[PDB]
């Protein structure tokens, strides 16, 4: 695990180099752009129940042979299962968020997760329909004032939706 | 019909009908105007005999109309008193064609596909009709019965 | 393979979702389960409505008649202080 | 294929017969063409040319 | 051709066309 | 399958008034009806070892062979057998002793960025073995609830339906 | 080399096994344990995450106002079609004809078809190389 | 499962031991009230959709909110109404599954594990589920032991749920 | 009948050149998803069947095709409609593991609008199945092998069309 | 682990299905058999050592270079591993004998065997010859009369011989 | 588009294409890079310039909406605006073009048949169009509006 | 008769949708060889009895269709010729501008083939005249020019076939 600002010295290290005069004023934009990136993920953890669950109730209707019954996720269990997922992918994008390095993502949640669902059966594309109804229900709860002083987000919000798109791809 | 392929019979071989072919088209239309009154009793007694043909079905096979049947709820019960209002009716077809040439090409051909197809359960749909044919016997005499109940288990027949 | 599985005629073993074949044992393919149904006899056509398979108006002998003989002639041959290996 | 134009029990009779081995191709195709399952398609609506 | 068949004039069917409210 | 149907609240009673340790709480775990119906009924012999040896000693199963030398502790003595032999190594001991929670030992080197892949990632409840078995069905001829009509519902790109829920905004000024 | 893994080197259960008894050993590997596994570089200064410093928003519907061989040419062209188009367009208002025929369409539907592109029914000439 | 067989097997496989005559008077007498069992599941599926679409209509009558309220949880439309009667339908189905085996295995397996993680995400209410298998306790019209084994295993949904 | 390999051989062999850096270059892009492809033609095999049940019920199911006197009304052709959807569904996968659309129309597109016509079929509602069977195929096989068998779908839409 | 009876309850979940009346017909005909099915698992546990046993003593008879110096039964542990492993056979086809039906023969005991024995070096075309002979030793003395009442068992201990030949061919 | 009647002029003349006719393709593949911002402008605005579209259609013509009018009702209204939204794509399509080519064929030629076939007051759509006019040149400068709104009035002239 | 961009808006608009990202990125291929047609049919107006002549002297002027006999033989016949080639050095400029080859075949090759059977025409040398008109027409507008111009040549020549 390391962050936006271990990396910059994570990679000067190998080169065995102090940091440069534009490197420290790259990172002081990142400290001025604190407060709003405090901000995102303030807006996408106090309202984690409903970007999950109205995530999961547009892909049933958008793919209803997932809760048949015989399906993969009905059991009571597989149904309960299947939102533990989205709950914690989302868990783990706001992590990246906060640390601005999306190394605590595949780290710890994105490694092997290819894998566990083909040795599972479960369909890695229709977890990745998922993930995009997530991202959009996050970036639209993002971009909404609402509390916040007016301002431009806009390079923020376009790196949550990296974070989103790189789950989507590891997973199928 | 009878007199449909009675001829395309004849029509194969190259030849002409012969007396046990021509005596029978005569026996077959001397027999029409028994035909239709057993035909007719069974055009309008469809409500008593497809109603009470889905009562001794779902007595008997709960499972298809329990939740997780294939006819469960209010919408597929109404379908599945459907198909047994069309299977009720070709057997009018076959009484009055003498033959079950219309209930061949239609709901018997191929029948194992549509249903296997849906997820109905064929053998359900065969107990349905064989509760039509006791409904259907029940409402005419001996020598009709031989007949009515006659073109219900060839449906039967080829159901399964 | 449904209509048999749902008539209660016999259930066969498939393919997973992704298409790799099943099996109730790992090590080869469409292995299945066995015990209490398959050796149970009068359901073989069972919910085929009105099946008639074989003698149905009689039930059948009990042929509970357990004995082996001596093989003359045809006693299998297997090699001594081994096991065949199969090809 | 027989699925969608035949009623199951037409060539029942031909199939486990020649899958048992009692007949050869050429007198299960022969039994076949000469079955009324052939000619309810292919002699009934054509003519003869 | 049999005793069922189709001819397109006795065809009262919104599926040549497609309004699918009906 | 952190679960309410699966929680333990007579051990939880029996860890909070110290009357057993963690090692008890932990073996209790294991010879728990949840951890036997979702894991050890889905698993051969072979495959539940690398499972319990993953997340009760912490570390991945050395070779092939150590899969095989533990297995036979389960089918002639049970699986009551197994957990008291691998709770009484020395690995367990001097790691974890009888207090400590166990975890993945030593997963990821200090200087670098990713790690090991967890043990509950390398090994879900079942796997390949099972997988053509109990792997779910998408479709599964199930006879789940109708959709009925589906032209007018999510209307076609001509269609004068997608411009209905604007005819109000244009209204009468 | 060494043994295979797990087998303690000296303890084969092989050694003078009968070859019509002998059963192959099956290979395996130290991959699916995971002590091998390869984990990422991160010492020759290279970490394979990604977070800040990694995305930028991209405006690609709006690169720049665009360039001015658009804008140049974007006009010399409507100053060579505006001739042309006023002169279209006024040759529809009062080129108000009369009707003929009966309205085959509702009220419409007479002898012409309504704004039909003259120059598609008038363009294709017929022509005899040397016509006679 | 839990059947009153594999908790004999399991009981005999925990200590690496063969099937003694411990194990075979309690498959034994799953064998004697197996007849009282087969009937009640019979019987329940043989009236099942009677009884479903009258557990759905008590439900309604004793919670009118739930037909007036819109909201995706509430059986307010066609779709939630649908919704709401392939519910009790599973509810009632795992009943039957229970009498043809013997023991609380099928709805512990298919139905109770993971049940309260549902309605608390989907905001359904257990008091739902009460009302509409206190209807089918005392509408589904058996007598004698065969309502004895009907009405352990609606009892043991009631006691989940509440 | 010619797959990605078949069809960039032919082009490179029809100018009787070798296979110079941009005819490998082709080939290499179709070896990359070669892996793609077979897990894709792998679960469509396995939910063949599943597959057309969702389409129907989808699309035509609940229109009014299966009304007396509608398209599709009596056993014999509806059954010929499942029939005749598998192999819509199959020979799309054929597509997808060639990666060329050359076995569709050789084998599929010619003569089927013209025996559609004949029959009275009508291919409206035959190309919206393929669309709703198109958009199923999407969930099994995923987004990327869902663009790759859904390019053979509409190739057999705007064919058939 | 699932019994006869919960295997077609799993069979009609997979379809989402009430059971047919055809399918609890055939349900109390497993019913009716009982008190003789447990007599076929009481009479081949109560002779469990010596079906083992005695099947033991003819294996090395027709094969000794199993127990030579260099076979695969020869010392003292790898002998005891043998007779331990025919126990284990023998316990979980009973199993598969008291619940009616294989589930644990196969995902217990039968899953993974042949791979297993194959990575020891063990012969399973000599483990299959072993389970053969604790066939006939124990439908022998299942269809011997000896204080059960006379009747028809020939049903049963056709299936008692059908799990004993499903792990023979499954051990190799 | 100019290319194509360009060259369909020059064809029917046996000749090849002028300066005249080769400096325009020119000028036209070089002015290509600025419509597709034009009609780029108009593509993700026709929720706004169709309604407001209707919004003055309707203030005044306000006779097609009342009770009576062609467009009366949820129904009709809903038709009311798909017709904008059509003209309004085939502008999008003739500021592409550089030409009403593709308007010419679509939506203009035999219009008049239509709309008096439908019950239609030509007059009335004539009006919505000059109506989605104003809007879509609010939404441009300099020289567009005067391109864009160059498209709608020759729709506008067509249309009557 | 559809340009390029008469194509793209014409599947762009059969499907009622507007000009997404796929069909302006076509629009947007025309647009950077608009540059290039117009000096390709710049040049091919100004060479169009030099090539015409440069054709029918390197592929069918000494033949014995040339000759009494042969299908060219008398002065109106030859006259019909380069006033037959001028066509397709003419119509080939044609869709060269406009980028797309549906003139060819509404203007040229409709009852072409079925006309020169009937004049008894000879259609392999008619081809090898048009694919020698193409080597000439290949050397004037360059490499690329030629690729163009090139490819609606053929495109008569296989519709002729
Ligand atoms: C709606 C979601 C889709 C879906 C999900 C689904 N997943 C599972 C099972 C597992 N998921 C994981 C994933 C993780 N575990 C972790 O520890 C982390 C990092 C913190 C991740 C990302 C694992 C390991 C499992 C299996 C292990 C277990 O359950 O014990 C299941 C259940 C599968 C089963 O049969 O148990 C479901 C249903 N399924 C879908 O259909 C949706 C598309
Ligand atoms: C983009 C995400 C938002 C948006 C954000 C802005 N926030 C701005 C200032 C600001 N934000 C906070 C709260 C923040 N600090 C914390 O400590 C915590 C949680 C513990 C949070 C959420 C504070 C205290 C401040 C004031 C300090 C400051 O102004 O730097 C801000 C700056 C306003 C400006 O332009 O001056 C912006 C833009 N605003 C938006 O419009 C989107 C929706
Ligand atoms: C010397 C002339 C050779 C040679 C041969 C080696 N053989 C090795 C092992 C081996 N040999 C056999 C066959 C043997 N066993 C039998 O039962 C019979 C006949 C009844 C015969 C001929 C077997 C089955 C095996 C494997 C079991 C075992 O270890 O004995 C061997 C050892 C291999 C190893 O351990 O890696 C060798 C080295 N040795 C030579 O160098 C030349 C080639
Ligand atoms: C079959 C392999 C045998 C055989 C078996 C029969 N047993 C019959 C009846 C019966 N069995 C029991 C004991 C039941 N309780 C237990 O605890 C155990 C296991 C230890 C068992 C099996 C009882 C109490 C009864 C009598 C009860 C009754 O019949 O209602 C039986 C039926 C008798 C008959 O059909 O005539 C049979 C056939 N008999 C054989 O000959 C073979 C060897
Ligand atoms: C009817 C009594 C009341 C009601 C029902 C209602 N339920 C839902 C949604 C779900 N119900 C379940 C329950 C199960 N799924 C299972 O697989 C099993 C075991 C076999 C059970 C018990 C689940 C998982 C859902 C959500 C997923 C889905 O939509 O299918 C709804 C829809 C709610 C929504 O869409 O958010 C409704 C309307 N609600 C009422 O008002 C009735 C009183
Ligand atoms: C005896 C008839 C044959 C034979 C047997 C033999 N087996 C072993 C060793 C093992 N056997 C197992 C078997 C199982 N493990 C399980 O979990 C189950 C249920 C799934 C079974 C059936 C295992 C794990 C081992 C290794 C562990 C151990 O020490 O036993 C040996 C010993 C091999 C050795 O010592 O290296 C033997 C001899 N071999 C024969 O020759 C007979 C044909
Ligand atoms: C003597 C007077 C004199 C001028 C004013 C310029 C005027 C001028 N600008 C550009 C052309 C250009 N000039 C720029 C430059 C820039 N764009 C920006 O946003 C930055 C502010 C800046 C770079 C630091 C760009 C990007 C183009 C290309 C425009 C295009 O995309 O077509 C060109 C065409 C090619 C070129 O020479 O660059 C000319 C002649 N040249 C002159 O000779
Ligand atoms: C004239 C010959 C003929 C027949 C027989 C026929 C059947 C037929 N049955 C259908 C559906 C259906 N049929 C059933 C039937 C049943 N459910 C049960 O439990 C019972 C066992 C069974 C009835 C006794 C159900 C539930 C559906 C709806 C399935 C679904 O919605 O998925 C449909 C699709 C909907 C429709 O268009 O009606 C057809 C076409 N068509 C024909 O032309
Ligand atoms: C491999 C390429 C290929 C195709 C595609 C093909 C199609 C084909 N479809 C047919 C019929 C048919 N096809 C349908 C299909 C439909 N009805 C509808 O309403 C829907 C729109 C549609 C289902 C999607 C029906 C109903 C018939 C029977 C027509 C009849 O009996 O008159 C027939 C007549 C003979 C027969 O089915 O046995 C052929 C040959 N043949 C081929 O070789
Ligand atoms: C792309 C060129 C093009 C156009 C323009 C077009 C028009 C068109 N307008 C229609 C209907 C209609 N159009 C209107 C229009 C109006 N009512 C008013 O009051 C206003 C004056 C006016 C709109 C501004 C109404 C009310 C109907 C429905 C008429 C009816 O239901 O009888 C219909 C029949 C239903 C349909 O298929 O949409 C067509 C085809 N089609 C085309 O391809």
């Amino acid at each position: 695990m390391l962050d936006a600002f271990a990396k910059v010295v994570a990679q000067a290290d190998a080169r065995g180099e102090f940091l440069s005069n534009t490197q420290i004023d790259a990172l002081s934009k990142m400290v001025k752009e604190g407060n709003q990136r405090l901000d995102i993920v303030n807006k996408v953890t106090s309202n984690a129940s409903a970007i999950v669950t109205n995530s999961a109730r547009a892909l049933f209707a958008e793919q209803p042979q997932l809760i048949q019954p015989g399906g993969n996720a009905y059991t009571s269990r597989r149904m309960a299962a299947c939102l533990r997922d989205m709950e914690i992918v989302l868990r783990y994008v706001s992590y990246a968020m906060i640390a601005g390095d999306s190394s605590v993502l595949d780290d710890r949640c994105l490694n092997g997760l290819r894998e566990t669902y083909q040795a599972l059966g479960t369909p890695g594309s229709s977890v990745a329909v998922a993930i995009q109804k997530m991202k959009d229900a996050s970036v639209a709860l993002a971009n909404d004032t609402t509390g916040t002083p007016i301002g431009d987000c806009s390079s923020l919000v376009a790196e949550l939706a990296g974070y989103f798109d790189r789950a989507a791809v590891s997973v199928v | 019909s009878i007199v449909t392929k009675s001829i395309v019979n004849a029509d194969a071989e190259a030849r002409y009908l012969s007396p046990g072919e021509l005596d029978r088209i005569k026996s077959f239309v001397l027999s029409g105007q028994r035909r239709l009154r057993i035909a007719q009793t069974l055009t309008e007694n469809r409500e008593r005999i497809v109603k009470q043909g889905g009562q001794q079905l779902f007595q008997r096979r709960p499972d298809v109309v329990s939740p997780g049947g294939n006819a469960y709820g209010e919408e597929m019960t109404a379908t599945c008193l459907r198909d047994l209002d069309y299977y009720l009716r070709l057997v009018t077809y076959g009484i009055i064609a003498g033959d079950v040439t219309p209930i061949e090409e239609i709901g018997l051909v191929g029948v194992k596909e549509m249903y296997s197809a849906l997820g109905t359960p064929i053998s359900g749909v065969a107990e349905g009709i064989r509760c039509m044919k006791d409904v259907a016997c029940s409402l005419l005499s001996g020598e009709d019965a031989a007949e009515v109940g006659f073109y219900f288990d060839y449906t039967l027949a080829a159901m399964q | 393979a449904n209509v048999a599985g749902q008539e209660k005629i016999a259930t066969i073993s498939g393919y997973t979702w992704d298409g790799q074949p099943q099996t109730e044992i790992p090590g080869k393919p469409f292995v299945k389960s066995i015990g209490a149904m398959d050796y149970m006899d009068g359901v073989e056509g069972g919910d085929v409505v009105a099946a008639k398979v074989g003698a149905f108006w009689k039930p059948k002998a009990p042929k509970e008649v357990p004995y082996k003989r001596p093989m003359g002639a045809n006693t299998p041959e297997l090699p001594y202080n081994t096991v065949p290996r199969l090809v | 294929d027989i699925s969608t134009f035949v009623i199951g029990n037409e060539i029942e009779n031909i199939k486990i017969q020649f899958i048992k081995g009692q007949i050869s191709v050429k007198e299960m195709i022969n039994a076949l063409g000469k079955s009324s399952v052939y000619l309810k398609e292919f002699y009934n609506p054509y003519p003869n040319i | 051709s049999g005793y069922g068949d189709y001819s397109y004039s006795t065809d009262r069917t919104k599926g040549h066309v497609n309004q699918y409210y009906v | 399958q952190i679960l309410k149907s699966t929680k333990q609240p007579f051990l939880e009673s029996q860890l909070r008034f110290n009357q057993i340790s963690i090692k008890d709480f932990i073996k209790g775990l294991v010879l728990s009806a949840p951890f036997r119906d979702l894991n050890y009924n889905v698993n051969n012999n072979y495959r539940f070892v690398e499972i319990c040896v993953q997340r009760v000693l912490g570390r991945d199963i050395y070779n092939e062979r150590e899969k095989i030398a533990w297995s036979i502790i389960i089918a002639t003595q049970g699986l009551e057998g197994f957990i008291d032999t691998l709770l009484n190594t020395q690995e367990y001991l001097s790691n974890f002793g009888d207090s400590i929670v166990p975890f993945q030992r030593r997963r990821i080197i200090p200087q670098r960025s990713k790690g090991e892949m967890p043990f509950n990632l390398k090994t879900p409840r079942y796997g390949i073995e099972f997988r053509s078995k109990l792997a779910a069905t998408q479709f599964s001829w199930a006879s789940p609830i109708r959709r009925f009509r589906p032209q007018e519902q999510q209307p076609k790109a001509g269609d004068p339906a997608l411009f209905l829920n604007m005819v109000q905004e244009m209204g009468p000024g | 080399q060494l043994a295979p893994p797990g087998i303690p080197p000296g303890e084969d259960a092989r050694n003078n096994q009968s070859l019509r008894q002998y059963v192959a050993r099956p290979v395996e590997t130290y991959q699916k344990r995971s002590f091998a596994t390869p984990l990422p570089l991160t010492w020759t200064g290279e970490t394979e995450t990604v977070g800040a410093f990694d995305v930028v928003v991209p405006p690609q519907e709006k690169d720049l106002p665009v360039s001015g061989e658009a804008t140049s040419a974007f006009v010399k062209y409507s100053d060579m079609v505006r001739a042309e188009r006023k002169a279209a367009l006024q040759a529809l208002l009062s080129a108000s004809a009369a009707g003929e025929g009966r309205p085959t369409c509702g009220a419409e539907g007479r002898k012409f078809v309504s704004n039909a592109n003259p120059v598609l029914v008038n363009g294709v000439k017929c022509v005899e190389y040397w016509r006679k | 499962m839990k059947t009153p067989i594999t908790e004999a097997i399991a009981t005999a496989d925990n200590q690496g031991r063969f099937l003694s005559n411990t194990e075979l008077q309690a498959v034994n007498g799953r064998y004697q009230r197996a007849t009282a069992s087969l009937t009640a599941a019979k019987a329940l599926t043989g009236s099942a959709q009677r009884l479903i679409t009258g557990a759905a209509q008590a439900v309604y009558n004793k919670f009118p909110y739930t037909t007036q309220m819109p909201g995706p949880a509430y059986a307010s439309s066609a779709i939630g109404k649908a919704k709401c009667a392939r519910d009790i339908g599973y509810y009632l189905r795992m009943v039957t599954y229970c009498l043809v085996v013997g023991g609380t295995g099928p709805m512990d397996e298919y139905l109770v594990a993971g049940l309260e993680e549902i309605n608390r995400s989907f905001d359904l209410s257990p008091s739902w589920y009460i009302e509409a298998l206190q209807y089918i306790k005392n509408s589904h019209g058996l007598s004698g032991q065969v309502a004895n084994e009907a009405n352990a295993y609606i009892d043991y949904a009631i006691n989940t749920l509440s | 009948m010619q797959d990605a390999i078949t069809s960039v051989i032919n082009a490179a062999d029809v100018q009787g050149k070798y296979l110079d850096a941009n005819s490998v270059e082709k080939l290499r892009g179709y070896f990359q998803t070669g892996e793609l492809r077979v897990r894709a033609a792998a679960t469509i095999a396995a939910n063949a069947a599943t597959i057309i049940k969702e389409a129907v019920a989808k699309s035509l199911l609940y229109s009014d095709i299966t009304r007396p006197g509608g398209n599709m009304y009596t056993t014999r052709r509806y059954a010929a409609c499942i029939r005749d959807l598998d192999y819509y569904l199959r020979y799309a996968t054929y597509g997808m593991l060639a990666g060329d659309p050359s076995i569709l129309d050789e084998r599929v597109l010619n003569g089927l609008k013209e025996t559609y016509n004949s029959l009275g079929v009508p291919i409206g509602a035959t190309i919206q199945a393929i669309q709703a069977m198109k958009e199923v195929t999407g969930s099994l096989v995923g987004s990327d092998a869902g663009k790759e068998m859904g390019l053979y779908f509409d190739y057999i839409c705007s064919g058939l069309s």
